[PDB]
DNA sequence: TAGTCAC
RNA sequence: GCUUUUUUG
DNA sequence: GTGACTACAAAAAAGC
C-alpha cells in the first residue's frame, strides 16, 4: 500500500484510511518518541506541519516541490494561532512574551 | 555517495551545527 | 431443572426434579453448607472444571429468543383481550408477529456470537462449525476475564482440544472440541470409553461425562492388549484424578476408545504430531485453517487418514445420495441411473446432481466441482462422485507437494525466508484464482 | 414446550381464555440457491392454531363458543441447511455453540 | 518567532483592543438570499470581507482598492484569511462571574474569600442578598442577607444601609477589598498558629494571594464584564438545502446570550421596575454560564434534541479535544506499507524498493524532474506520461533516487533503533528488501511482518537523515555498550565452519607464502578448508602514533583462518582469529576494531564478514538428519535405575514410614539427578564424537555434528534445547506452579505417550498466554517513564560540581558478577584518582575514563573511585556534560543538546518484552578476612563473637582488591580473625537460622528484677527436662506481672549488680519476649556467653512498584536517631517504644508493632541511620534520613540485579537519570521566602537561595529537605502547565495558571510538541541557540 | 473499571 | 464521511 | 467511612 497525495477527509483535513478509498499510512507516537530521541528535529517539524494537517502549506509545498524548491515556511503553525484565539476567547490574556 | 560523517565528527564534531550549515549552504 | 438438578447434587440432595423457584429450606441449607465450609467442612468448588461448564447450542438460544418475543407479545395481547372486544374479535388481527420476527431475525443476523463463516478451506469451515466460545452475550469480557480461564484444566482430556486455539488477546477461550466428543442431553460434555471387566476389554462402547470421571480409573489407548485385553504388563499407566501413575491390571476398568480423541479435527491432520513442540502444533493448526485452495489440488504424500472422513462429512463435496450406476456425465450436471432395489416403488426416477461452478466465497476464494467419475462404472449409496475445491477422490488436499532441501544458501534463506525455483512457478502449481464482487446502487435525490 | 410455558392465557375479568392448539411449518418460499442469488433469508413460515373460549358473563365456567383461528401467520423462522448452517440475507453464517 | 509564553487574565479595554467592533444582532443570514447581515453576528464589517479582495457590495474589484475600506460596507477590501482570525466582542449590560472559578473544586472565588460557594450561587442568581457594610455596628461586609432581613435593616438603619445584588455586587466587593493587609495579617497569623487542618488552607490562600498581587491581574477582571466572540470560520455553518444551516452549537449559544443581552437592553430602556430586572439578569446569567460551560452546572442544552452540545469544553476537554491527538498520533502522506524479505547482497547503507512503490512515492519529484528537463509541458501531460511508463521515467527516477534517503520502521518502534534511513536501490518485486545485519535491530523476523516507508522532503530533513539515521552511524547499542551490527543469524555458522581444525585432510603439513594464494589451494579443491598448515602473514600495529608498522612471521594456523585474514583490516593482531571463532567472540571482534580503526573500516569489515559468511556457509553445506542427532544408549538404561529407585521410595510411603511430602521431595530430587546424569552423558557423547586416526593410531577430536556446530557456535539454541532433542525432556510443573512428580521420560526423537504430551501442553500454554498478555502492560509502563523524563536536555558543559561518593563494584556475596572497569566506563571523574602508592596520582581529575585510564587501573589495583553523577549536578533545569558522562551512541563525550530523558526511557523500557511477569558462611576464594562494623568480643572459647546485629565480613585480595562480602547475623561466633590469610573452602562464622542473645560481662546470674512465674515462666518442659526461663510478653505472660520490663541481674562473685565500669550501665539486660534461658539460678556466665535464644517478586511488578516508590506491606522500621535505645510502654494497640538519645531530642518514641519480631534491645547503642526491624524498606525514610546518595545506589542495585537475573544489561546512566527527575521536589524547613512548608521545586529553591546568599548576605533564606515523588505524581506536579493541560483536568490548570500569571519557558519537550513549534532537543536545540545568539543578542 | 479529593 | 462492534495476524 | 468528580495492522458488520 503506497500513497503520495490525493483526497482528504471532510471531518479533518487529513488523508483517508485503509488500503481502499485512497488511504494513507498511520504515524503513531512511539516513533514520535524515537524521532525525539535522535537529534532529529527538522523531520518531525516538517511532518507534523505540512505532511498531514496543513492545507495552505499542503498546496504550497506541492507548488514548491514541482519547481525544484524544498524550502519550508519558517513560521509558527497555523493551528497554533486559532488555538491561541480559543484561549483568548474565554477571558484569557495569552501572548508571546519574548519574541 | 557519501554516507559517513565520522571525519566531521572527529574534527568539528557536532551533529547539529554541521547539518545546519550544510542546510543553509544547500538552500542556495 | 438442569440447574435444579445441579443445585440438588451440590447439596448432596436425594432428588433430581424440582421447581423453577427457590424455597426457604433450600437457602437455609445454603447457609448451613457455606458455614460448614467456613468451619472447614467440605471443600470449595472450581469453576474451571467442566462439570460446572455447559454448552448452549443453537437450540436453546433460539428457544430463548423466541420465548422472549412470545412473552413480549403475550403481555400486550392479554391486556388488549382483557380490556377490548369480547366475542366479535378474531385472534389473527389482535395477535402480532412482527416484533417476534424482528427479534429472532436480529439475533440470527447480528450478534457477538453469530459468527461469520469462513469458506477458504473445507477444514477451515468444519473447524469453524465445531467452534466453542466463552465470549458473546452470556460469557465474559476481556478486561474481567481471569487468567485461570485461559489455562488448561486437567479434565479437558478427551472433550476440548488442548491444541487448536487462536493466538492473540483471546487465547484459551475459543478452543474447539475433540473429534469423538458429543454433547449430553443435560448439556455437559461426554466422551466414549470402553468398559473392562477384569482384564478383558468389552467391545461395547460406554459414554462417560465429566463428573463421573472423578471416581473411576482410565487407562491409555497406547496400552497394548495381547488378544482380548491381556495387557503387556499387569502394571500399566492410568489416571484417576488429573494424575498419572502405574496401576495394577485389576485396578483399571475403562479403556479410552482410540488415540485421536485427545486432539481436534483441525489438528488431527498434522502428520507426526508425536515429535514437535506444542507451540509449533498451535501455529501449524492455525496455518492449516488459513489455507487457500489451488487450481488443481494434489493428494498429500503423508497423511493422517481423517482426510476421507472430513471431506465426505462436510457437504461441500457432492456425494451420491442414492446408489446405482452412472448413466450420463457432464462437466456441469450428473445423471445417475439408480439401482432397481435402491429406488422404492412408485417413485421410479433417477438421481440428478446439479453441480455448482465458480462462485464468490466469504473470503473471495473460488468454489467449483470437477466431476471425478466416468461413464459406465458402479457407484454406491453415500459415495463421493464429485470433487469440490481443494480435494481429490474424496480426500482432503490443501496445498501441493514440493521437493525440499534443508540447506543454507547465500543467505537468501537468512532467517526464515524461502527459496523457490522458476520451475514451480513455470508449471503453475500454486497459482490461485480469486473472485471479487462489485455492486452499484441507484438512489433518487432531489436533482 | 416454549408454547406450553405460555399455553394458558386468561382475561382479567372478561372470562376470555386464549390457548395454543397446534402448529405446523410451511414450505420455504425460495430455495437456498436463489436465496444467495437475491439476498433473502432461507426461511419457513410458522402456522399455529389458537382457541379462544368465552363463558357467559357473571356466570360459572360454561363457555359460549370456541373461536378457532388456525394456521395463524406467526412470523418467519430460518431453516438450517442440511449442511448445518444458516443464511441471513445472502451470506452463509454459522452459530458457534457457546460455553457458559 | 518566540521562546516563552505567559498566560494571565485580560482587561476590558485591551479585550476591546482585541476586538474590531461591536456586534448587535444574532442575524447570521437573511432569508431569500445568503448574505450575512452587516449588523448581525457574522458581521463582515467586523470579521472581514466575504470574498477575496472584495467588499460586501463589491464596489471595489480586487485591483484598485486593495486593503482599504469601502464607502458602502465598512470592511477593508482584502483577502479572506483575515476572516479566519478577525474577531469582535460583546459588551455586557451587567457583569457576570467566570464560572470556572465557580465550578472548579478548589474554587478560586471561595478560596479567596474563605467563605462557601453555595450561598455564592444563591446571591449570583439573586436568591440571597449580599451586604456591603449594611450597618457600621451590626454586621460585616461578607454576610449573606435575606430580603426580609433587608427590609428589617432598611427600617433599622436605612441611611447607612446598602447591599447590592449578584455578580456585580461581588465584583464591587472584590474591587473594594485589597490583598496587602491580607498578606501581612496572614503571615502574622500563620507565624503564630497551632491548628493544622486550617494550616494547609491558610498556606494555600496566602500563597495564592501573594502570587496574585505580584501577578498584576485584577480580581474584578476575573469577574468578566465584556465577552469576546470567536471568528466564524471555527463554527461550521454551511448553507444546507432549502435555506438551512449546520446549526453550530457555538451559534446556538451566541444567539441565546445575545438575545438575553438584547432583552436586558430593552428592559433597561424604559426604567423598568426591579421585579423583572432580577428575572432577566438571572436568565442572562444562566445564558452566559451555558455558553461558557454547559452540562456542568445546569445542563441546560435547550438547543438540541435532548443531547449535549459543544459549548466550550468539547473544543478543549474530551477526546474530541484536538490537542493531544491532533498533535499526537495521526495519519500522514508520502508513506507506504509493505512486507519485507532478505536482500543478502547489499551494502549496509542501502535498501531496496519495489518499482511501483518507488514511482508512487516520488511522482511529485518526478514531475519536477521532467518539467525541468522540459520533456513535459503541462502538469496533466506529465501525469499522463509518467502513468504510461515512458522510457525516460526509469532513468530519471534512478537519477533522483541516488541522494534521497528513506526512513524505515517496524510497527512497534520500541526504541531509537526502530527508525532508520537508507539510500534506496530500485529493484523488481513487490516487497522491501533489507540488509540482513540491520534486521537484528528491528527485531523483525521474516514471518511476514510489515514495515512502513516514509520519505523526508526539505533539504534540512535530508541532510539530517544522512547525518543521523544512516545504519552506519547507529551501530553501537544506545542501551548499554555493544554494536547492534553483531553478525546476524546465519553468518555466524559460516564463520564457525570457516575456522576449525581437522586432525587430517587433503593438503596438510605444507607451507603457504601468504593468504593470497592460500584460497587458491582451496578454490582448486586441492586442500581442505581447514588444515594444519603454516603460513606467513604481514600485519600492522597502531603502536606508532598515527603509523602502522608492518611486521611478519611464520605462524601455525589453518587454511580458513588465512581466508579470514584476507579480509581482516590493517591494524589488528593475528591472535584474535587464531581460535575457533564463535558468536560472542566475533561480536567482541567488532568492538576491538571500533576502538582502534574508527567507523568506516569497521563497517566495511562488517560487510566483508557478511559476504564471506554467507558464501562459505552455502559452499559448506550442513543439513540436519535423523542420524545427525544421536541419543545415548545409556540414557534409557540409566533412567531405568531411577525408575527403580522411585519404586523404592514408594515402598517407604507404602510402608507408612515416610509421608508424601518428603516422598515428593525425594522423587523430584532423584528425577532431577537422573536428568543431570543423562544430560551429562549425552553432552559427553556428542562433544567428542569424532575419532579420526592420523598416521596410524586412532585419536579423538572435537566433533563435527551439524547440531553441534549449529549450537556450539551459538547462532541458535542452547544447552536446554539440545538436551530436549535427544536426552531427558525434563519434568514440567502443573499449572499452579508446583512440579508434577512424573517427568516425561521420552524425548522428541523417540515416541511420546499422549498423556505425556497432554501434560506438557499447559506448560507451553502458560508461557504463550504470558507473552500474549505482556504486550500491553509493559508498553504502557514506558509511557509513565517518558513523561517524567520528557525534557532533561543537556544545556551547559560543566557547572564545576565535584560531588558523588565511591562508585564501586558491588560484590554479591559470592563471586562479584560485575567489575569496576565496565561500571565506571564512559563516566567522567569527579575527584582526582590517587593511585594506592602514597600520593602518586595516576588519573588527573576532570578527565574522561574511556579506555586509557581504564587500562591504567587493573595494574594499579584501583578498586574504589567516584565519578560525576547527574544526581550530583546542581545546574538549573539541565545537566552538565562533564557531570553527565560519555554518551553510548558515539565513543566521544556527549555533545551539547542531545536529549537524555527520552533515550533513557526507551532504553529502560525496551527489555520489557523479555521481562517476565510471573547458619555458617563458607569462603570460596583466597585472601585475608576483613570485617566492617567491627563490634566483637572474645568469647569463653578464645574466639570472637559479635554483638552488633549489622556486622558484615569481607574477603580482600592480597592486592588490596575486595573479593567477597557477607552479612554477619547478630551473635555469630568467629572461627577466624581479621587479616588472617585464609584460602577458600573454610568457614569462619557460625550461627543459627531462631536467634541468640549473649551477655557482655562475666560473673554469676543472680536472677532478680523479674517475677518468677509472672514475668519469667519456669516452663519445666519435658523435652529439655529442666525448669528453664521463658520471658513471655505482656499478652503472653501476666499483664500485672509484666509491668516492669524485667532485666536479669548478672552479678560477680560478690553478688552485686556489676556495672560496665563508670561508662554506661549495670549488667541489667532487658529480656525480650520469649527469651528462652536454659539456666535455672546463679550459674557463672563469662563475658560473651549465651543468655537466651529467641525462637524467631515478578520482574514487571517489581520494576513498576519500585518506580512508583509505593510503600511495602512491612516497612523495615529504622532508628532515625542516634543515642542509646530504650523501651516504651504498652498501649491499646502496638507497643510504644521510647528512645533515649545521648543528646538532642531525648523524648523520642514511635508506634511499634509487637506481633512481628523486633531484634532490638535496651543495650543497643543506636546510631545515625540504623535499621530497627527487618524486611522491605520504602525509599522515603532512606531519602529523608541517610542522604540522597543512599537511594541512588539502592534503586539501581535492585533493578540492575533484576535485569541481570534475566540476563539483560543496561548501563547505569540510563536507570538513574530519571531519579534525578524523580527526586524533583522538596519541602521547606526554615522560612524566609516561602510561607512555611509547601512542597515545591527543589532546584527552584536552590537557585533562589544561591542568588539570595550573595544579594541578602546573612539571611537564612530557606533550609529545606529534598523529598521524593512517584513518577505518576511527578508527572502530575510538573511546572509546565501545558504538559498538565495535555492529558488531564484541563479546566483547573488554565484557571490557576491564568490567575497566578504562569509564564512557561518551554523548558520541556512535550510542551514544544503541543503548540507545534520546533523541538529544542536535537538540531532544534542548535537552532534556538543560534536564533537566540544572533537575534535579540 | 481504576483514580481523585471532598463531606 | 463519522461512531461503534466483530473476525484475522 | 463514604460520596461527587475524573482518566501494533487488514478485513466483516450496525446507525446515523
Ligand atoms: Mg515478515
Ligand atoms: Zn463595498
Ligand atoms: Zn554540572
Amino acid at each position: 500500500h503506497a500513497r503520495s497525495t490525493g483526497s482528504y477527509s471532510l471531518v479533518t483535513q487529513q488523508p483517508l484510511g485503509g488500503k481502499a478509498q485512497f488511504g494513507g499510512q498511520r504515524f503513531g507516537e512511539m516513533e514520535v518518541w524515537a524521532l525525539e530521541a535522535y537529534g532529529a528535529a527538522y523531520t518531525l517539524q516538517e511532518m507534523l506541519t505540512v505532511k498531514s494537517d496543513d492545507v495552505n502549506g499542503r498546496t504550497k509545498m506541492y507548488k514548491n516541490i514541482v519547481d525544484g524548491n524544498h524550502q519550508m515556511e519558517p513560521g509558527m503553525p497555523e493551528s497554533f494561532n486559532v488555538l491561541l484565539k480559543e484561549i483568548r476567547s474565554l477571558g484569557i490574556n495569552i501572548e508571546l512574551e519574548d519574541e | 555517495a557519501r554516507v559517513t560523517v565520522q571525519d566531521a565528527v572527529e574534527k568539528i564534531g557536532n551533529r547539529f551545527d554541521l547539518v545546519l550549515v550544510a542546510a543553509r549552504r544547500a538552500r542556495q | 431443572a438442569v440447574g435444579r438438578m445441579k443445585f440438588n447434587r451440590s447439596l448432596l440432595r436425594e432428588e433430581i426434579e424440582g421447581s423453577g423457584i427457590l424455597s426457604k429450606d433450600d437457602i437455609i441449607d445454603v447457609m448451613k453448607k457455606l458455614i460448614d465450609i467456613r468451619n472447614g467442612k467440605g471443600e470449595v468448588d472450581d469453576i474451571d472444571h467442566l462439570g460446572n461448564r455447559r454448552i448452549r447450542s443453537v437450540g436453546e438460544m433460539a428457544e430463548n429468543q423466541f420465548r422472549v418475543g412470545l412473552v413480549r407479545v403475550e403481555r400486550a395481547v392479554k391486556e388488549r383481550l382483557s380490556l377490548g372486544d369480547l366475542d366479535t374479535l378474531m385472534p389473527q388481527d389482535m395477535i402480532n408477529a412482527k416484533p417476534i420476527s424482528a427479534a429472532v431475525k436480529e439475533f440470527f443476523g447480528s450478534s457477538q456470537l453469530s459468527q461469520f463463516m469462513d469458506q477458504n478451506n473445507p477444514l477451515s469451515e468444519i473447524t469453524h462449525k465445531r467452534r466453542i466460545s466463552a465470549l458473546g452475550p452470556g460469557g465474559l469480557t476481556r478486561e474481567r476475564a481471569g487468567f485461570e480461564v485461559r489455562d488448561v484444566h486437567p479434565t479437558h482430556y478427551g472433550r476440548v482440544c488442548p491444541i487448536e486455539t487462536p493466538e492473540g488477546p483471546n487465547i484459551g477461550l475459543i478452543n474447539s472440541l475433540s473429534v469423538y466428543a458429543q454433547t449430553n442431553e443435560y448439556g455437559f460434555l461426554e466422551t466414549p470409553y470402553r468398559k473392562v471387566t477384569d482384564g478383558v476389554v468389552t467391545d461395547e462402547i460406554h459414554y462417560l461425562s465429566a463428573i463421573e470421571e472423578g471416581n473411576y480409573v482410565i487407562a491409555q489407548a497406547n496400552s497394548n492388549l495381547d488378544e482380548e485385553g491381556h495387557f503387556v504388563e499387569d502394571l500399566v499407566t492410568c489416571r484417576s484424578k488429573g494424575e498419572s501413575s502405574l496401576f495394577s491390571r485389576d485396578q483399571v476398568d475403562y479403556m479410552d476408545v482410540s488415540t485421536q480423541q485427545v486432539v481436534s479435527v483441525g489438528a488431527s491432520l498434522i502428520p507426526f504430531l508425536e515429535h514437535d513442540d506444542a507451540n509449533r502444533a498451535l501455529m501449524g493448526a492455525n496455518m492449516q485453517r488459513q489455507a487457500v485452495p489451488t487450481l488443481r489440488a494434489d493428494k498429500p504424500l503423508v497423511g493422517t487418514g481423517m482426510e476421507r472422513a472430513v471431506a465426505v462429512d462436510s457437504g461441500v463435496t457432492a456425494v451420491a445420495k442414492r446408489g446405482g450406476v452412472v448413466q450420463y456425465v457432464d462437466a456441469s450436471r450428473i445423471v445417475i441411473k439408480v439401482n432397481e432395489d435402491e429406488m422404492y416403488p412408485g417413485e421410479a426416477g433417477i438421481d440428478i446432481y446439479n453441480l455448482t461452478k465458480y462462485t464468490r466465497s466469504n473470503q473471495n476464494t473460488c468454489i467449483n466441482q470437477m466431476p471425478c467419475v466416468s461413464l459406465g462404472e458402479p457407484v454406491e449409496r453415500g459415495d463421493v462422485l464429485a470433487d469440490g475445491p481443494s480435494t481429490d477422490l474424496g480426500e482432503l488436499a490443501l496445498g501441493q507437494n514440493m521437493r525440499v532441501a534443508f540447506m543454507p544458501w547465500n543467505g537468501y534463506n537468512f532467517e526464515d525466508s524461502i527459496l523457490v525455483s522458476e520451475r514451480v512457478v513455470q508449471e503453475d502449481r500454486f497459482t490461485t484464482i480469486h473472485i471479487q464482487e462489485l455492486a452499484c446502487v441507484s438512489r433518487d435525490t432531489k436533482l | 414446550a416454549a408454547f406450553r410455558s405460555v399455553f394458558p392465557i386468561q382475561s382479567y375479568s372478561g372470562n376470555s381464555e386464549l390457548q395454543y392448539v397446534s402448529y405446523r411449518l410451511g414450505e420455504p418460499v425460495f430455495d437456498v440457491q436463489e436465496c444467495q442469488i437475491r439476498g433473502v433469508t432461507y426461511s419457513a413460515p410458522l402456522r399455529v392454531k389458537l382457541r379462544l373460549v368465552i363463558y357467559e358473563r357473571e356466570a360459572p365456567e360454561g363457555t359460549v363458543k370456541d373461536i378457532k383461528e388456525q394456521e395463524v401467520y406467526m412470523g418467519e423462522i430460518p431453516l438450517m441447511t442440511d449442511n448445518g448452517t444458516f443464511v441471513i440475507n445472502g451470506t452463509e453464517r454459522v452459530i458457534v455453540s457457546q460455553l457458559h | 518567532e518566540f521562546d516563552a509564553i505567559k498566560i494571565a487574565l485580560a482587561s476590558p479595554d485591551m479585550i476591546r483592543s482585541w476586538s474590531f467592533g461591536e456586534v448587535k444582532k444574532p442575524e447570521t443570514i437573511n432569508y431569500r438570499t445568503f448574505k450575512p447581515e452587516r449588523d448581525g453576528l457574522f458581521c463582515a464589517r467586523i470579521f472581514g470581507p466575504v470574498k477575496d479582495y472584495e467588499c460586501l457590495c463589491g464596489k471595489y474589484k480586487r485591483l484598485k482598492h486593495r486593503g482599504v475600506i469601502c464607502e458602502k460596507c465598512g470592511v477593508e477590501v482584502t483577502q479572506t484569511k483575515v476572516r479566519r482570525e478577525r474577531m469582535g466582542h460583546i459588551e455586557l449590560a451587567s457583569p457576570t462571574a467566570h464560572i470556572w472559578f465557580l465550578k472548579s473544586l478548589p474554587s478560586r472565588i471561595g478560596l479567596l474569600l474563605d467563605m462557601p460557594l453555595r450561598d455564592i450561587e444563591r446571591v449570583l442568581y439573586f436568591e440571597s442578598y449580599v451586604v456591603i457594610e449594611g450597618g457600621m455596628t451590626n454586621l460585616e461586609r461578607q454576610q449573606i442577607l435575606t430580603e426580609e432581613q433587608y427590609l428589617d435593616a432598611l427600617e433599622e438603619f436605612g441611611d447607612e444601609f446598602d447591599a447590592k445584588m449578584g455578580a456585580e455586587a461581588i465584583q464591587a466587593l472584590l474591587k473594594s477589598m485589597d490583598l496587602e493587609q491580607e498578606c501581612e495579617q496572614l503571615r502574622e497569623e500563620l507565624n503564630e498558629t497551632n491548628s493544622e487542618t486550617k494550616r494547609k488552607k491558610l498556606t494555600k490562600r496566602i500563597k495564592l494571594l501573594e502570587a496574585f498581587v505580584q501577578s498584576g491581574n485584577k480580581p474584578e477582571w476575573m469577574i468578566l464584564t465584556v465577552l469576546p466572540v470567536l471568528p466564524p470560520d471555527l463554527r461550521p455553518l454551511v448553507p444546507l438545502d432549502g435555506g438551512r444551516f449546520a446549526t453550530s452549537d457555538l451559534n446556538d449559544l451566541y444567539r441565546r446570550v445575545i438575545n438575553r443581552n438584547n432583552r436586558l437592553k430593552r428592559l433597561l430602556d424604559l426604567a423598568a421596575p426591579d421585579i423583572i430586572v432580577r428575572n432577566e439578569k438571572r436568565m442572562l446569567q444562566e445564558a452566559v454560564d451555558a455558553l461558557l460551560d454547559n452540562g456542568r452546572r445546569g445542563r441546560a442544552i435547550t438547543g438540541s434534541n435532548k443531547r449535549p452540545l459543544k459549548s466550550l469544553a468539547d473544543m478543549i476537554k474530551g477526546k474530541q479535544g484536538r490537542f493531544r491527538q491532533n498533535l499526537l498520533g495521526k495519519r500522514v502522506d508520502y508513506s507506504g506499507r509493505s512486507v519485507i524479505t532478505v536482500g543478502p547482497y547489499l551494502r549496509l547503507h542501502q535498501c531496496g524498493l519495489p518499482k511501483k512503490m518507488a514511482l508512487e512515492l516520488f511522482k511529485p519529484f518526478i514531475y519536477g524532474k521532467l518539467e525541468l528537463r522540459g520533456l513535459a509541458t503541462t502538469i496533466k501531460a506529465a501525469k499522463k506520461m509518467v502513468e504510461r511508463e515512458e522510457a525516460v521515467v526509469w532513468d530519471i527516477l534512478d537519477e533522483v533516487i541516488r541522494e534521497h534517503p528513506v526512513l524505515l520502521n517496524r510497527a512497534p518502534t520500541l526504541h531509537r533503533l526502530g527508525i532508520q534511513a537508507f539510500e534506496p536501490v530500485l529493484i523488481e518485486g513487490k516487497a522491501i528488501q533489507l540488509h540482513p545485519l540491520v534486521c537484528a535491530a528491528y527485531n523483525a523476523d521474516f514471518d511476514g511482518d510489515q514495515m512502513a516507508v516514509h520519505v523526508p522532503l526539505t533539504l534540512e530533513a535530508q541532510l539530517e537523515a544522512r547525518a543521523l539515521m544512516m545504519s552506519t552511524n547507529n551501530i553501537l547499542s544506545p542501551a548499554n555498550g555493544e554494536p547492534i551490527i553483531v553478525p546476524s543469524q546465519d553468518v555466524v555458522l559460516g564463520l564457525y565452519y570457516m575456522t576449525r581444525d581437522c586432525v587430517n585432510a587433503k593438503g596438510e603439513g605444507m607451507v603457504l607464502t601468504g593468504p593470497k594464494e592460500a584460497e587458491r589451494l582451496y578454490r582448486s579443491g586441492l586442500a581442505s578448508l581447514h588444515a594444519r598448515v603454516k603460513v606467513r602473514i604481514t600485519e600492522y600495529e597502531k603502536d606508532a602514533n598515527g603509523e602502522l608498522v608492518a611486521k611478519t612471521s611464520l605462524k601455525d594456523t589453518t587454511v580458513g583462518r588465512a581466508i579470514l585474514w584476507m579480509i581482516v583490516p590493517k591494524g589488528l593482531p593475528y591472535s584474535i582469529v587464531n581460535q575457533a571463532l564463535g558468536k560472542k567472540a566475533i561480536s567482541k571482534m567488532l568492538n576491538t576494531c571500533y576502538r582502534i580503526l574508527g567507523l568506516k573500516p569497521t563497517v566495511i569489515f562488517a560487510d566483508q564478514i557478511m559476504y564471506t559468511g554467507f558464501a562459505y556457509a552455502a559452499r559448506s553445506g550442513a543439513s540436519v538428519g535423523i542420524d545427525d542427532m544421536v541419543i545415548p544408549e545409556k540414557k534409557h538404561e540409566i533412567i531405568s535405575e531411577a525408575e527403580a529407585e522411585v519404586a523404592e521410595i514408594q515402598e517407604q510411603f507404602q510402608s507408612g514410614l515416610v509421608t508424601a511430602g518428603e516422598r515428593y521431595n525425594k522423587v523430584i530430587d532423584i528425577w532431577a539427578a537422573a536428568n543431570d546424569r543423562v544430560s551429562k552423558a549425552m553432552m559427553d557423547n556428542l562433544q567428542t564424537e569424532t575419532v579420526i586416526n592420523r598416521d596410524g593410531q586412532e585419536e579423538k577430536q572435537v566433533s563435527f555434528n551439524s547440531i553441534y556446530m549449529m549450537a556450539d557456535s551459538g547462532a541458535r539454541g542452547s544447552a536446554a534445547q539440545i538436551r530436549q532433542l535427544a536426552g531427558m525432556r525434563g519434568l514440567m510443573a502443573k499449572p499452579d506452579g508446583s512440579i508434577i512428580e512424573t517427568p516425561i521420560t521420552a524425548n522428541f526423537r523417540e515416541g511420546l505417550n499422549v498423556l505425556q504430551y497432554f501434560i506438557s501442553t499447559h506448560g507451553a500454554r502458560k508461557g504463550l498466554a504470558d507473552t500474549a498478555l505482556k504486550t500491553a502492560n509493559s508498553g504502557y509502563l514506558t509511557r509513565r517513564l517518558v513523561d517524567v523524563a520528557q525534557d532533561l536536555v543537556v544545556t551547559e558543559d560543566d557547572c564545576g560540581t565535584h560531588e558523588g561518593i565511591m562508585m564501586t563494584p558491588v560484590i554479591e556475596g559470592g563471586d562479584v558478577k560485575e567489575p569496576l572497569r565496565d561500571r565506571v566506563l564512559g563516566r567522567v571523574t569527579a575527584e582526582d584518582v590517587l593511585k594506592p602508592g602514597t600520593a602518586d596520582i595516576l588519573v588527573p581529575r576532570n578527565t574522561l575514563l574511556h579506555e586509557q585510564w581504564c587500562d591504567l587501573l587493573e595494574e594499579n589495583s584501583v578498586d574504589a573511585v567516584k565519578v560525576r553523577s547527574v544526581v550530583s549536578c546542581d545546574t538549573d533545569f539541565g545537566v552538565c556534560a562533564h557531570c553527565y558522562g560519555r554518551d553510548l551512541a558515539r565513543g566521544h563525550i556527549i555533545n551539547k543538546g542531545e536529549a537524555i530523558g527520552v533515550i533513557a526511557a526507551q532504553s529502560i523500557g525496551e527489555p520489557g518484552t523479555q521481562l517476565t511477569m510471573r547458619s555458617s558462611i563458607q569462603v570460596k576464594n583466597k585472601g585475608s578476612i576483613k570485617l566492617s562494623n567491627v563490634k566483637s568480643v572474645v568469647n569463653s572459647s578464645g574466639k570472637l563473637v559479635i554483638t552488633s546485629r549489622n556486622t558484615e565480613l569481607k574477603l580482600i585480595d592480597e592486592f588490596g582488591r575486595t573479593k567477597e562480602s557477607y552479612k554477619v547475623p547478630y551473635g555469630a561466633v568467629l572461627a577466624k580473625g581479621d587479616g588472617e590469610q585464609v584460602a577458600g573452602g573454610e568457614t569462619v562464622a557460625n550461627w543459627d537460622p531462631t536467634m541468640p542473645v549473649i551477655t557482655e560481662v562475666s560473673g554469676f546470674v543472680r536472677f532478680t528484677d523479674m517475677i518468677d512465674g509472672q514475668t519469667i515462666t519456669r516452663q519445666t518442659d519435658e523435652l529439655t527436662g529442666l525448669s528453664s526461663l521463658v520471658v513471655l510478653d505482656s499478652a503472653e505472660r501476666t499483664a500485672g506481672g509484666k509491668d516492669l520490663r524485667p532485666a536479669l541481674k548478672i552479678v560477680d562473685a560478690q553478688g552485686n549488680d556489676v556495672l560496665i565500669p563508670g561508662t554506661d550501665m549495670p549488667a541489667q539486660y532487658f529480656l525480650p519476649g520469649k527469651a528462652i534461658v536454659q539456666l535455672e539460678d546463679g550459674v557463672q556466665i563469662s563475658s560473651g556467653d549465651t543468655l537466651a535464644r529467641i525462637p524467631q517478586t515478578g520482574g514487571l511488578p517489581r520494576v513498576a512498584d519500585l518506580f512508583e516508590a509505593r510503600r511495602p506491606k512491612e516497612p523495615a522500621i529504622l532508628a532515625e536517631i542516634s543515642g542509646i535505645v530504650s523501651f516504651g510502654k504498652e498501649t491499646k494497640g502496638k507497643r510504644r517504644l521510647v528512645i533515649t538519645p545521648v543528646d538532642g531530642s531525648d523524648p523520642y518514641e514511635e508506634m511499634i508493632p509487637k506481633w512481628r519480631q523486633l531484634n532490638v534491645f535496651e543495650g543497643e547503642r543506636v546510631e545515625r541511620g540504623d535499621v530497627i526491624s527487618d524486611g522491605p524498606e520504602a525509599p522515603h525514610d532512606i531519602l529523608r534520613l541517610r542522604g540522597v546518595h543512599a537511594v541512588t545506589r539502592y534503586i539501581v542495585n535492585e533493578v540492575q540485579d533484576v535485569y541481570r537475573l534475566q540476563g539483560v544489561k543496561i548501563n547505569d546512566k540510563h536507570i538513574e537519570v530519571i531519579v534525578r527527575q524523580m527526586l524533583r521536589k522538596a519541602t521547606i524547613v526554615n522560612a524566609g521566602s516561602s510561607d512555611f512548608l509547601e512542597g515545591e521545586q527543589v532546584e527552584y529553591s536552590r537557585v533562589k537561595i544561591a542568588n539570595r546568599e550573595l544579594e541578602a548576605n546573612g539571611k537564612v533564606g530557606a533550609t529545606y529537605s529534598r523529598d521524593l515523588l512517584g513518577i505518576t505524581k511527578a508527572s502530575l506536579a510538573t511546572e509546565s502547565f501545558i504538559s498538565a493541560a495535555s492529558f488531564q483536568e484541563t479546566t483547573r490548570v488554565l484557571t490557576e495558571a491564568a490567575v497566578a500569571g504562569k509564564r512557561d519557558e518551554l523548558r520541556g519537550l512535550k510542551e514544544n510538541v503541543i503548540v507545534g513549534r520546533l523541538i529544542p532537543a536535537g538540531t532544534g536545540y542548535a537552532y534556538h541557540q543560534d536564533r537566540m545568539r544572533r537575534r535579540a543578542a
